[PDB]
């Protein structure tokens, strides 16, 4: 099994 | 104090890598970052260094990051001009910033003082061995006193490339292969040359064997190029 | 509730450091080493029932880096308030003398996550088979850490946890010793 | 030395899970230094700043609707997953506790006998430590030093007991956790 991971959003410039 | 030879069972065996052998090739034919009289202009973590570069190329970067071995070594150049010479990469390249990035592993030399008069090129030996017998030898050329052995290994074996098929899209016709360096000190240290066993290559993790930005003398420096093919 | 997985990471700045790590139920299952690009197992058995693809949290952190700064800015500058430990020695077992035991230096409820700690034996440090965790999550958002020794009881030696951080005047000492 | 200012950022996707997989809840929460700005919670559905220095975030990403629709089966896809990644191993671990009896190595008291009920290297964490006297569960008088948690996947916990001991006396420990079927005791003969 493989764990996955959440990507992590740009914050607004 | 020098690095034991490697034997058989100590080297990556290209019938081993079921991947595409094109992506090793990519790494070395006609591929490098090069510039002159840089200085670094910011940093992602403590042991790396990131410089404005531009692909003079193709324009695909305009920002390299090289990744040294700890932070010792990056602090040693932060502030220092420098020369850069390596192979970049693109997949898992990753840092920010404040246009193209690309990243690298060590490449990096104090630019005072490490030039030949006139801009002179110094040639550097290299002698290929297939199943132990010197098949070709040749040489390379670098425009620097002290000379990272990675710039070394690029050229000889871009050279390779061309000339032997090192590397080919799908494989190799050699099985093993170890580039070897011999200082004019005697300590000899060396590089395997084939992609770890298994279906994928790690462009990234195989060039990091570069982050200690080993320098050698370029004029008395010898390079060994030792391959065998699966028979003769 | 019955359980929570977290997936923590963070950069700080100017220190240039940054972590990404995976809890369940506080304990942690693994961490990237951002350096040799990969993952770092809390106990060795879990790296044989399970994978992790540790190039992956390099993306994040970059773009953890990118966001610290944005908002750095946005705040004006407002730099973290630094907030000093506690400190907590204690034994992984009931203490028996010459029988193999374990010093546990418990760093909890911290900020910003830079910690220099040192095992003391009489008075001296000791480098001998200590081992320590990354920084872990704290629902309030500071951080825990911990640092291990294993050590062999006896009323001869004496101990002592030496905790440095920037919300701390002084360096601070947690004594042990058997009984 | 170094006083130069520090600055902290930090990112933390919870997955919190009741029943197992039957109710999940994602939790994806934003911290600048030590204030929580901006989340993301799968009960409500988009994100929420929680501070006026996310308000550009949560109005930002909200705008995102292929990000709201990612983040909205994460729950699935993210947390239901890694359950399942990790569960013989996690929510399935066992490893018994280890317990012994003994008078506290502090008596301050006359006539009183302070009873420690060491329970050790145990994991999962929930876990039922209760005395005994007689076979007659002791409410008063009881102490607990709290679940230690050591960070290396084992808890620990001391339980004590004051008592007037007199001959004939047992004083049971009573252990009851997931690693085992049968509840583990251990007396004390006063």
């Amino acid at each position: 099994p493989k764990w996955v991971k959440q990507n992590t959003l740009k914050l607004a410039t | 104090e020098s690095q034991p030879d490697p034997m058989p069972d100590d080297l990556h065996k290209s019938s081993e890598f079921t991947g595409t052998m094109g992506n090793m090739k990519y790494l070395y034919d006609d591929h490098y970052v090069s510039a002159t009289k840089v200085k670094s202009v910011d940093s992602f973590f403590k042991w790396d260094l990131i410089y404005n570069i531009s692909d003079k190329k193709l324009k695909n970067y305009d920002k390299v990051k090289t990744e040294l071995l700890n932070e010792d070594l990056a602090k040693k150049y932060k502030d220092e001009v420098v020369d850069v010479y390596g192979s970049n990469y693109y997949v898992n390249c990753y840092f920010s910033s404040k246009g193209g990035k690309t990243c690298m592993y060590g490449g990096i030399t104090k630019h005072e003082g490490n030039h030949f008069d006139n801009g002179n090129l110094q040639n550097v030996l290299v002698r290929v061995y297939e199943n132990k017998r010197n098949t070709i030898s040749f040489e390379v050329q670098t425009d620097k006193k002290s000379v990272t052995a990675q710039e070394l290994d690029i050229k000889a074996r871009n050279f390779l490339i061309n000339k032997k098929n090192l590397y080919e899209f799908n494989s190799s016709p050699y099985e093993t292969g170890y580039i070897k360096f011999i200082e004019n000190n005697g300590n000899t240290f060396w590089y395997d040359m084939m992609p770890a066993p298994g279906d994928k290559f790690d462009q990234s993790k195989y060039l990091m064997m570069y982050n200690d930005n080993k320098t050698v003398d370029s004029k008395s420096v010898k390079i060994e190029v030792h391959l065998t093919t699966k028979n003769g | 509730e019955e359980h929570v997985i977290i997936q923590a990471e963070f950069y700080l700045n100017p220190d240039q450091s940054g972590e990404f790590m995976f809890d369940f139920d506080g304990d942690e299952i693994f961490h990237v080493d951002m350096a040799k690009k990969e993952t770092v197992w809390r106990l060795e058995e879990f790296g044989r029932f399970a994978s992790f693809e540790a190039q992956g949290a390099l993306a994040n952190i970059a773009v953890d880096k990118a966001n610290l700064e944005i908002m750095t800015k946005r705040s004006n500058y407002t730099p973290i308030t630094n907030v000093p430990p506690e400190v907590t020695v204690l034994t992984n077992s009931p203490v028996e003398l010459r029988e193999p035991n374990v010093l546990i230096c418990f760093i909890d409820k911290f900020t910003p996550p830079v910690v220099n700690v040192t095992w003391l034996r009489n008075g001296k440090p000791v480098t001998t088979g200590v081992s320590e965790t990354v920084f872990l999550p704290r629902e309030d958002h500071l951080f825990r850490k911990f640092h291990y020794l294993p050590f062999l009881p006896s009323t001869e030696d004496v101990y002592d946890c030496r905790v440095e951080h920037w919300g701390l005047d002084e360096p601070l000492l947690k004594h042990w010793e058997f009984d | 030395g170094d006083t130069r200012p520090r600055f902290l950022w930090q990112l933390k996707f919870e997955c919190h899970f009741f029943n197992g997989t039957e109710r999940v809840r994602l939790l994806e929460r934003c911290i600048y230094n030590q204030e929580e700005s901006v989340r993301f919670d799968s009960d409500v559905g988009e994100y929420r700043a929680v501070t006026e220095l996310g308000r550009p975030d949560a109005e930002y990403w909200n705008s995102q609707k292929d990000l709201l629709e990612q983040r909205r089966a994460a729950v699935d896809t993210y947390c239901r997953h890694n359950y399942g990644v990790g569960e013989s191993f996690t929510v399935q671990r066992r490893v018994e506790p280890k317990v012994t009896v003994y008078p506290s190595k502090t008596q301050p008291l006359q006539h009183h006998n302070l009873l420690v009920c060491s329970v050790s290297g145990f994991y999962p964490g929930s876990i039922e430590v209760r005395w005994f006297r007689n076979g007659q569960e002791e409410k008063a008088g009881v102490v607990s030093t709290g679940l230690i948690q050591n960070g290396d996947w084992t808890f620990q916990t001391l339980v004590m007991l004051e008592t007037v001991p007199r001959s004939g006396e047992v004083y049971t420990c009573q252990v009851e956790h997931p690693s085992v079927t049968s509840p583990l005791t251990v007396e004390w003969r006063a």
